[PDB]
């Protein structure tokens, strides 16, 4: 129940990442599902661009 | 060899089906060392993506997350997902 | 039924709502750019991404119908261009696998010329086809469509386009229109390539040419630009209206279509009438807007690739960057 | 100047009115009489056909000229062609004399089937077509459209003496796509107007391929065509 | 001698003459110049027919009566339009009349009421009337076809009466 993903290339060492998302309850967690999009494209190319 | 693995949580397996489904059948502008994994357990969908260089990687990454984004925003404005 | 004919190859966009015999909504944000620079698959797709909902909303309101009152999701199959497609396509297959619709794949030109067979509504007639990407003379022989004209290099839309954006014209709302309303003024026509090669063309050589004009157009100083609109209207227009009632008589027909990326001019009306009247034939109007790369072109073929039972695989489809509608199978017409 | 021309519109109505029908049609205007004593026909392209005059007549003028050029240089060469008697262009006429013996290899490949089985004198036919048609390829003067309508026959009816006509979708710059494109053509023409040759056809092709060292080219831009339609 | 009606053109009456006992170089060639001779004089051992000379006639009146001619001359004119050699020298020089002849073909062009007495030119000129059948014996093949320069095998399939027609038709555009 979070936005979740994992890269291993040949590192052989798990790279795991994850964020919450928004509970629903008051509103929908498709807010916090974006939010956790923005999340992920920041980590994705810090991570792999330099 | 380098895999990525991601598990994307929805509230139904709808989505599940779905954004399996909307995203598979292309046979990517680069799946020249890239293979797209789209598995579906329960209500969380499971995507595993196969690269040999970094670049076509990151794009193949963001654009298909932009399209998961464009599915989330239409089911914001259409959805979110009907019984089928 | 309903068709969304969900648009976009390269400098467009567009929500085409097929429904009941009409185009209820042509929306577009026509993606207008500086001066001469566009042909995208980046920008192209960002810009789409951004206004798609939009544009949605926008045609489903105007509309007035539901996304359970669509009937279709037909998605450009080919030829357009890559990232384009596939951020138009993600869209429908996603509508179509909530909505509970189907992905349809249809051709771009065969919408073109569908979209004629819906402005003529004539026996069969060939048509002269040209837009951003094409050069065809074609016929419906032999059940498929039949290529009796054919370029290798450019196009009468990529031409004339290309042309008015070296000339760093007024892009919107179209380079056609600025080309053709800056004609009339200027006279001292010249002489350009004529290459007709028995039934096929080759615009490479009218293009090219007329660019290696603009530089003594400035350094001499003895020829306005007014002289190259009217001289390539002549020319062009010659060359394929000729060819046109050659292959008209040919296959034993006497009817003739315009469409596509130059059609807004009227030049080739009266051109093409003449050539009509001297070979005791008979000619076909032309406007912009419809000859304009829309939604309801695609809307509409679709309406044809999809009543019949045409179908894709909802485990393969989508990205294209070349498919000849004589390597189409059409069978909704004997 | 616009006196010679009403001198010219006195004659073209002089020659030309009270002759009866022979054809007329896209791109050809085609009549028959008198020349002299001789027997003659008449050929005319035109910058009759209105789509901009200061291009017309160059139009006219360049077409008429070629055919000219093409009847000249042809019969010269060595194939067999009529023979021309003077190239006024200012109105674009053609005065070409008739050979007599009229038949074409269309009148012949439809007449010999009678007693021909499983065509073997027909397939000779087609050796000797393949030979006359590298002949006319030794320089490449392109025919432009090929086919068993365009090939008359001369007596004796044994050795088999035909003439090539009719070039006026002319050109000799002769490229291997172009010629796979007329070879095309050729094909074409055969199976439309002759059901299932293909013995006749591979002899045809066969005798051709031989005598001529230059089809090897030509055969794979056909192929090229095979694979994209032109 | 025999009169004709022309066709392509037809307003002109074209008439043929043979003689023959001829031998001098300036005094007939002056004669011819000077228009004291009205017919068009031509040596007759490089022709073949009096069909050459009735196209290259008719090509004369045609391109006489519009004016827009290289020549200005009907006389003059066929003289040119037998030879197709471009350089207008030796075709009017050789095809024309030269010291190389004991006899003259005679071309006269005749239009409306301008007639040229025959025994007046008779007069002018010195010999003896011979039918017009001798064509064939002072015919030289030998040299006849030394400007034609024709390939054997356009003559496999025809006469040399076309095979020198159809090249006669291409002086004008080339």
């Amino acid at each position: 129940m979070e936005l979740l993903g994992e890269y291993v290339g040949q590192e052989g060492k798990p790279q795991k990442l994850r964020v919450s998302c928004e509970a629903p309850g008051d509103g929908d967690p498709f807010q916090g599902l974006l939010s956790g999009v923005a999340q992920m494209k920041d980590m994705v190319t810090e991570l792999f661009d330099p | 060899p380098h895999i990525f693995t991601l598990s994307v949580p929805f509230p139904t397996p709808l989505e599940a089906e779905i954004a399996h489904g909307s995203l598979a059948p292309d046979a990517e502008p680069h799946q020249r060392v890239v293979g797209k994994d789209l598995t579906v357990s329960g209500r969380i969908l499971v995507v595993r993506w196969k690269a040999e260089d970094c670049r076509l990687l990151r794009i193949s990454v963001i654009n298909f997350l932009d399209q998961l984004s464009l599915v989330v925003r239409t089911m914001q404005r259409f959805g979110p997902p009907v019984s089928r | 039924p309903a068709v969304l004919g969900f648009e976009g190859s390269a400098n467009k966009i567009g929500v085409g709502v097929v429904r009941d015999g009409k185009v209820l909504a042509n929306p577009r944000r026509t993606y207008v750019t500086p001066p001469g620079t566009g042909f995208l698959p980046g920008d192209t797709a960002r810009h789409h991404r951004a206004v798609i909902l939009d544009l949605l909303q926008e045609a489903l309101t105007e509309s007035g119908l539901t996304s359970q009152d669509i009937d279709c999701i037909a998605y450009t199959k080919g030829p357009g261009m890559g990232a384009p497609l596939v951020s138009v396509a993600v869209v429908a297959r996603t509508v179509a696998q909530l909505w509970n619709k189907p992905l349809v794949g249809v051709n771009h030109c065969i919408g073109h010329i569908e979209m004629g067979r819906l402005i003529t509504g004539a026996t069969s007639p060939t048509v002269l086809y040209v837009s951003g990407g094409n050069t065809q003379v074609i016929a419906y022989s032999e059940h498929r469509y039949r290529i009796f004209g054919e370029t290798i290099d450019i196009a009468v839309g990529n031409c004339l386009d290309r042309f008015a954006r070296v000339l760093k014209i007024s892009n919107d709302p179209s380079p056609g229109y600025n080309i053709e309303q800056m004609a009339k003024r200027g006279k001292k026509l010249v002489e350009l390539p004529y290459t007709v090669k028995g039934m096929d063309v080759s615009f490479s050589g009218i293009l090219s040419f007329i660019e290696d004009v603009a530089h003594r157009m400035l350094a001499t100083g003895e020829c306005t630009p007014e002289d190259l609109c009217f001289s390539l209207q002549e020319t062009v227009f010659a060359m394929l209206v000729e060819i046109t009632e050659r292959a008209m008589a040919h296959c034993g027909s006497q009817e003739a279509l315009i469409v596509g990326g130059v059609g807004c001019n009227v030049r080739l009306q009266e051109m093409m009438a003449t050539m009509c009247q001297e070979r005791g034939a008979r000619l076909f109007a032309t406007d912009e807007r419809f000859c304009i790369d829309n939604g309801a072109m695609i809307a509409q073929a679709g309406w044809e690739m999809f009543r019949a039972g045409h179908r894709t695989p909802l485990s393969d489809s989508g990205v294209t960057q070349r498919y000849r509608t004589d390597e189409v199978e059409v069978t909704w017409r004997d | 100047e616009a006196e010679a021309l009403a001198a010219a519109r006195e004659r073209s109505s002089r020659f030309l009115s009270g002759l009866e029908l022979v054809k007329q049609g896209a791109e050809a205007r085609v009549f028959r009489g008198r020349f002299q004593g001789r027997a003659a026909v008449i050929k005319h392209r035109f910058p009759k056909g209105y789509r901009h005059p200061a291009l017309e007549a160059r139009l006219g003028r360049r077409r008429t000229v070629q055919e000219a050029r093409a009847l000249l240089r042809c019969r010269r060469a060595g194939i067999s062609a009529p023979v021309v008697f003077f190239v006024d262009y200012a109105s674009n006429c053609l005065y070409m004399e008739e050979i007599e013996g009229s038949v074409t290899v269309r009148d012949y490949i439809q007449s010999t089937m009678e007693t021909e089985k499983t065509p073997q004198g027909l397939s000779n036919l087609a050796k000797t077509i393949g030979q006359v048609l590298a002949r006319m390829h030794d320089e490449d003067l392109i025919h432009g459209d090929l086919t068993t309508s365009n090939m008359l026959l001369k007596p004796p009816l044994e050795q088999l003496n035909i003439v090539l006509i009719d070039f006026g979708l002319s050109f000799i710059s002769a490229l291997p796509e172009d010629k796979g494109v007329d070879l095309y053509v050729l094909e074409k023409a055969f199976l439309s107007t002759h059901p299932n040759t293909e013995t006749v056809f591979e002899a045809f092709l066969k005798s051709y391929s031989t005598s001529s060292k230059k089809a090897r080219p030509v055969l794979k831009k056909l192929d090229e065509v095979r694979l994209r339609g032109r | 001698q025999l009169t004709h009606q022309l066709d392509l053109f037809p307003e002109c009456r074209v008439t043929l003459l043979l003689f023959k006992d001829v031998k001098n170089a300036g005094d007939l060639r002056r004669k011819a110049m000077e228009g004291t001779i009205d017919g068009s004089l031509i040596n007759p051992t490089v022709i073949v027919d009096p069909f050459q000379i009735l196209v290259a006639a008719n090509k004369a009146v045609h391109l006489y009566k519009l004016g827009k001619m290289k020549t200005r001359t009907l006389s003059t004119e066929i003289i040119f339009n037998l030879s197709p050699n471009n350089n207008i020298s030796e075709a009017l020089k050789k095809f024309g009349i030269s010291a190389n002849d004991t006899s003259i073909l005679i071309v006269y062009i005749e239009e409306g009421e301008k007639q040229i007495n025959q025994e007046y030119l008779i007069s002018q000129v010195e010999g003896h009337q011979v039918s017009l059948k001798n064509l064939p014996e002072i015919m030289n093949i030998t040299e006849v076809k030394k400007i034609y320069k024709l390939s054997s095998q356009e003559e496999s399939i025809g006469t040399l009466l076309d095979a020198i027609i159809c090249r006669m038709s291409t002086k004008d555009v080339l």
